[PDB]
């Protein structure tokens, strides 16, 4: 808020303030422009589909088990197994000293809309392949889609299915390894970490910055006027707004820096999510390490997170070729 | 109905209708902003000059070059941010251009929603407009398949397609539209036993 | 004018346990928000009234010429406190105690019925909520809806392929340059 920050609930200062005047509007219209954003950044995300498909009860998907990763009806929260161990490992009195106009907005989607989107990604890729990113969805086997995947990289369809029970073993044992991995350490979701702290600590220099003089008398505006005479006390009053303007300022700019990164890293999960969730990628590392075969999204606080797929040849052999 | 659907709603163009309303709104600003005072005796730059000696003149019009001087600094730092966020959508239409334009993109939904076949580019002003032309499939049916074949008592496995049955013997057609064939061992290869 | 403290706020009851010679109280801004009340032991801490952002919900002028008022992060009991003239700048009184109050995670707004279909957003509020004005007609406040609802039919031997084609043309509108600007 303009008038509150500086000088609030004294209104010998805010008839003050009209004299800069329109220096602070120009503030409100660059913070509300981030906020605007924020809700686009989500959307483009999350919202690449036009119908919201479910799950079938029958979870006999050729072997392979999806359990960790298909939501849980049980628990309160419609989150899967994975997504409840994200949630409580980011960390965000402390909002309560903020009577100086600085307000924390909600987001336009609540974080139980957004896990109804992933919900409807997984429970689409897994009935229907790729086939519903480009048009009508159709179902497919799922023990058939997979030797589509690797008919793509290059590896005949005849080998999975001569190796279907172990390539299902390696699937599922994988899956449960991220469980343990992300409880293990705590420095993995550093990403999302430091977003939130780089926020907290920009408003907490904020607030410190009203109580430096900026050189002047006192800090406090109402001993200014009972300490000085009245021809004078003008100067010094203003000679103290500026400080609390151009402090302002500073925070400001300092957010459209930020938020041009975040625009920048919200257009990467955007593609994240069309090519290696969507289809499969010919691209090399960019879906994974080795040989994509496909993705899953997962949701976390302020972000998302993936679940690569791919193919790694083992043990080799030297031979003689012509 | 390119044509007419842009027409009817003008709503359309707002990308880049908000490019040049962002121009002229800062300018805008900057000019309405040097009628402030800054903490002096009038706005007016001369009548200091002609109301005060050169002893405490000189407060006054130090209070008011530094305060249209920060204006002006105010007003070139936002449009280094918006110079580097336009020219982060000029890399991306030279993109468009190179990949979707001059060939063929496998990227998927990248040049539109569909399967990418040509697209033709147009000129805004401050913009450029793609016209991009999709492949979407249409009513389907729905058959029984199988994953192999054996019939000498050895696998047999599609060469490019699946195999498909409309209820009483079985075919093998495309992955893309349905053309039915009859099996033969130009269609398909063998390997190893049906175990 | 406490002992020589000068500001503005209403005071309040506060239960804080101050030290024998404890008279101020010193907030993380380095502001006053306790005092200890001369010739009492009594200590009342300082702050302002039910507070905050005050947004408007409208249409446009030439549609109609109604509006419904959000109060962001109060409670919704707590917003008739100041229903008086000569107390608030805002003298609004039929808003506070007025038209159907629904309370959502953003606060209460007033002059707008809450009904409970849902369709797509064209205002957002907030924490899935949205407004519109529809229709005998009035502002009206829904849930947001993600889309329809679609199931798929799997099985382990179905598979399903197209036998038809339509073709589409599709715009997209990229910005490439701005104004250039001498000083
Ligand atoms: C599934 O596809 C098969 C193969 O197309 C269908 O069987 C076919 O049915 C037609 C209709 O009777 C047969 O055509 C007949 O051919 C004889 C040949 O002399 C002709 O004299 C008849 O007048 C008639 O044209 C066709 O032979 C037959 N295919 C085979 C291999 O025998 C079948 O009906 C389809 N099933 C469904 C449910 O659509
Ligand atoms: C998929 O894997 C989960 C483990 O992540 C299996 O759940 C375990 O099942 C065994 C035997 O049924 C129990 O003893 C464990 O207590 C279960 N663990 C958990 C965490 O639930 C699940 O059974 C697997 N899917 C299928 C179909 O068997
Ligand atoms: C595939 O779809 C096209 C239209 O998308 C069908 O073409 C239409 O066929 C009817 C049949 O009388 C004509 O009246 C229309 O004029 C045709 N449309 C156009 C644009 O020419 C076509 O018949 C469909 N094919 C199949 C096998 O169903
Ligand atoms: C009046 O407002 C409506 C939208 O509320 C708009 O469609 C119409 O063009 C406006 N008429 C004017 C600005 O003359
Ligand atoms: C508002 O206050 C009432 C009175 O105690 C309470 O029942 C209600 O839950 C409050 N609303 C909130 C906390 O959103
Ligand atoms: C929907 O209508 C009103 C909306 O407030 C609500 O009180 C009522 O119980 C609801 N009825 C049904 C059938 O959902
Ligand atoms: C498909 O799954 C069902 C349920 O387990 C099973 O009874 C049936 O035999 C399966 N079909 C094939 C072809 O394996």
């Amino acid at each position: 808020d303009c008038t509150m920050y500086i000088c609030g609930d004294s209104t010998e200062c805010s008839n003050l303030l009209l004299q800069y005047g329109s220096f602070c509007t120009q503030l409100k219209r660059a913070l509300t422009g981030i906020a605007v954003e924020q809700d686009k950044n989500t959307q483009e995300v999350f919202a690449q589909v036009k119908q919201i498909y479910k799950t079938p009860p029958i979870k006999y998907f050729g072997g392979f088990n999806f359990s960790q990763i298909l939501p849980d009806p049980s628990k309160p929260s419609k989150r899967s197994f994975i997504e409840d161990l994200l949630f409580n490992k980011v960390t965000l009195l402390i909002c309560a000293q903020k009577f100086k106009g600085l307000t924390v907005l909600p987001p336009l989607l609540t974080d139980e809309m957004i896990a109804q989107y992933t919900s409807a990604l997984l429970a689409g890729t897994i009935t229907s392949g790729w086939t519903f990113g480009a048009g009508a969805a159709l179902q497919i086997p799922f023990a058939m889609q997979m030797a589509y995947r690797f008919n793509g990289i290059g590896v005949t369809q005849n080998v999975l299915y001569e190796n279907q029970k172990l390539i299902a073993n390696q699937f599922n044992s994988a899956i449960g390894k991220i469980q343990d991995s992300l409880s293990s350490t705590a420095s993995a979701l550093g990403k999302l970490q430091d977003v939130v702290n780089h926020n907290a600590q920009a408003l907490n220099t904020l607030v410190k910055q009203l109580s430096s003089k900026f050189g002047a008398i006192s800090s406090v505006l109402n001993d200014i006027f009972s300490r000085l005479d009245k021809v004078e006390a003008e100067v010094q009053i203003d000679r103290l707004i500026t400080g609390r303007l151009q402090s302002l300022q500073t925070y400001v700019t300092q957010q459209l820096i930020r938020a041009a990164e975040i625009r920048a890293s919200a257009n990467l999960a955007a593609t994240k999510m069309s090519e290696c969730v969507l289809g499969q990628s010919k691209r090399v590392d960019f879906c994974g390490k080795g040989y994509h075969l496909m993705s899953f999204p997962q949701s976390a606080p302020h972000g998302v997170v993936f679940l690569h797929v791919t193919y790694v040849p083992a043990q080799e052999k030297n031979f003689t070729t012509a | 109905k390119i044509q007419d659907s842009l027409s009817s709603t003008a709503s359309a163009l707002g990308k880049l209708q908000d490019v040049v309303n962002h121009n002229a709104q800062a300018l805008n600003t900057l000019v309405k902003q040097l009628s402030s005072k800054f903490g002096a005796i009038s706005s007016v730059l001369n009548d200091i000059f002609s109301r005060l000696d050169k002893v405490e003149a000189e407060v006054q019009i130090d209070r008011l070059i530094t305060g249209r001087l920060q204006s002006l600094q105010t007003y070139v730092t936002q449009q280094l941010i918006r110079a580097a966020e336009i020219r982060a959508s000029a890399n991306l239409a030279a993109t468009k251009m190179s990949e979707c334009v001059l060939g063929q993109s496998k990227r998927v939904d990248f040049c539109g929603k569909g399967y990418h076949l040509m697209s033709f580019p147009q000129s805004a002003p401050h913009g450029v407009v793609f016209l991009h032309v999709t492949y979407v499939p249409a009513q389907e049916k729905n058959f029984t398949t199988a994953p192999a074949i054996c019939h000498d008592g050895k696998a047999h496995f599609p060469r490019e397609g699946v195999f498909v049955s409309n209820g009483t013997h079985w075919f093998v057609t495309q992955r893309n539209f349905y053309e039915p064939q009859i099996i033969t061992t130009d269609n398909t290869f063998v390997s190893g036993n049906c175990d | 004018n406490f002992n020589g403290l000068k500001g503005t706020g209403v005071l309040t009851e506060s239960n804080k346990k101050f030290l024998p010679f404890q008279q101020f109280g010193r907030d993380i801004a380095d502001t006053t928000d306790a005092v200890r009340d001369p010739q009492t032991l009594e200590i009342l801490d300082i702050t302002p009234c039910s507070f905050g952002g005050v947004s408007v919900i409208t249409p446009g002028t030439n549609t109609s010429n109604q509006v419904a008022v959000l109060y962001q992060g109060v409670n919704c009991t707590e917003v008739p406190v100041a229903i008086h003239a000569d107390q608030l700048t805002p003298t609004w009184r039929v808003y506070s105690t007025g038209s159907n109050v629904f309370q959502t995670r953003a606060g209460c707004l007033i002059g707008a019925e809450y009904v409970n279909n849902s369709y797509e957003c064209d205002i957002p509020i907030g924490a899935g909520i949205c407004a519109s004005y529809q229709t005998s007609q009035s502002i009206i406040a829904y849930t947001m809806s993600l889309g329809a609802e679609n199931s798929v039919a799997y099985s382990n031997n179905s598979i399903a392929i197209p036998t038809n084609f339509t073709i589409s043309v599709t715009t997209e509108i990229l910005p490439v340059s701005m104004t250039k600007t001498s000083v």
